[PDB]
């Protein structure tokens, strides 16, 4: 029915600014009370501020005052979130909800990473399976992806084939600026000299699809 | 203005619960509840302090006034293990509570350690990460000490944790200790002792570089 359409993922430098859309294609607009909530990595939602067209004016939450500015151009049934003086903790998934309280429908979100680092495909290193990588009849290899920016990066093994016992860890933010993760797959000891083990990392923010092969 | 919620809670399937969200100043009945699971968007559960959104199972029920409120669920299901956030929708500035992740309780599972010494392409690239993995354990609070040449580390090691698994509901952690080529080549042993709610004795995994 009514749908919220947000803008594309943004990688702004630690100091730039940013405006975000959030088109609303359902029924009315005028009354639908738009609201903007952001959510850092594994953090609670955080209401940045909302507004109401027919009333034009909006209010923003304290810490976000002076550096934030959310508008709405009903003539387009859209809302705009303006966030200036950017820092590194402003990085997160920005949502814009509606409630025409309660707050019914939401958007798909928006990924705005802020950090003084430039885009970069990741390296890739074989977490090779040896003595210190087994127990019982189970050995476990894995792939260490490293130094990329920004999020995210997918990882499929044997091009989709391998499915069981594969833990693709969450990304990790580094002092450096770039993230890094890895994916171990605990398989059968025996199945080492017999089967092939190749991970499929891929980072589209920088058009890349590296492929490695873990071995003893 | 604020809103107070504790962080976690671990329950079983069927168990009954109540997530309490208290408020600083009084809000009456302008508190709302939302349910959100990972990589997904918030789905409104309750609003009006006690009024079930459309499509919400009867196990869900809101209750409470003034400054303190309650999300109570009836019997518990695979699906209800999400993160519930309360939100004050009374003032000018809606406020959220920090959120309560309900995770599935189950029986202890001591982790099985793994210590992947550095690759080669990395070492030649200029640095060296040392991966100490922990596969399928529960609960989620497993501690990992990093030791180098018998010295206690801190700052150079980064950890990460897989989101709880639907099938066996376990956890898998992964500490990754990164150093600089030189730095790395100038030390012998490399172990990571793990103390865990499941191990009466901290397990140690290591390897003497250059071997």
């Amino acid at each position: 029915q009514v749908q919220l359409l947000q803008s594309g993922a943004e990688v702004k430098k630690p100091g730039s600014s940013v405006k975000v859309s959030c088109k609303a294609s359902g029924g009315t607009f005028s009354s639908y009370a738009i609201s903007w909530v952001r959510q850092a990595p594994g953090q609670g939602l955080e209401w940045m501020g909302g507004i109401i067209p027919v009333f034009g004016s909006a209010n923003y939450a304290q810490k976000f005052q002076g550096r934030v500015t959310i508008t709405a151009d009903e003539a387009t049934s859209t809302t705009y979130m303006e966030l200036s003086s950017l820092r590194s903790e402003d990085t997160a998934v920005y949502f814009c909800a509606k409630g025409g309280h309660g707050m019914d429908v939401w958007g798909q979100g928006t990924t705005v990473t802020v950090a003084s680092a430039s885009t970069k495909g990741p390296s890739v290193f074989p977490l090779a399976p040896s003595s210190k990588s087994t127990s019982g009849g189970t050995a476990a290899l894995g792939c260490l992806v490293k130094d990329y920016f920004p999020e995210p990066v997918t990882v499929s093994w044997n091009s989709g084939a391998l499915t069981s016992g594969v833990h693709t860890f969450p990304a990790v933010l580094q002092s450096s600026g770039l993230y890094s993760l890895s994916s171990v797959v605990t398989v059968p000891s025996s199945s080492l000299g017999t089967q092939t083990y190749i991970c499929n990392v891929n980072h589209k923010p920088s058009n890349t699809k590296v492929d490695k092969k873990v071995e003893p | 203005i604020q809103m107070t919620q504790s962080p976690s809670l671990s329950a079983s399937v069927g168990d009954r619960v109540t997530i309490t969200c208290r408020a600083s100043q009084s809000i009456s009945s302008y508190l709302n509840w939302y349910q959100q699971k990972p990589g997904k968007v918030p789905k409104l559960l309750i609003y009006a302090a006690s009024s079930l959104q459309s499509g919400v199972p009867s196990r869900f029920s809101g209750s409470g006034s003034g400054t303190d409120f309650t999300l109570t669920i009836s019997s518990l299901q695979p699906e209800d293990f999400a993160t519930y956030y309360c939100q004050q929708s009374y003032s000018t500035s809606h406020t959220f509570g920090q959120g309560t992740k309900l995770e599935i309780k189950r029986t202890v599972a001591a982790p099985s350690v793994f210590i992947f010494p550095p690759s080669d392409e990395q070492l030649k690239s200029g640095t060296a990460s040392v991966v100490c993995l922990l596969n399928n354990f529960y609960p989620r609070e497993a501690k990992v000490q990093w030791k180098v040449d018998n010295a206690l580390q801190s700052g150079n090691s980064q950890e990460s944790v897989t989101e709880q698994d639907s099938k066996d509901s376990t956890y898998s952690l992964s500490s990754t200790l990164t150093l600089s080529k030189a730095d790395y080549e100038k030390h012998k042993v490399y172990a990571c002792e793990v103390t865990h709610q499941g191990l009466s004795s901290p397990v140690t995994k290591s390897f003497n570089r250059g071997e």
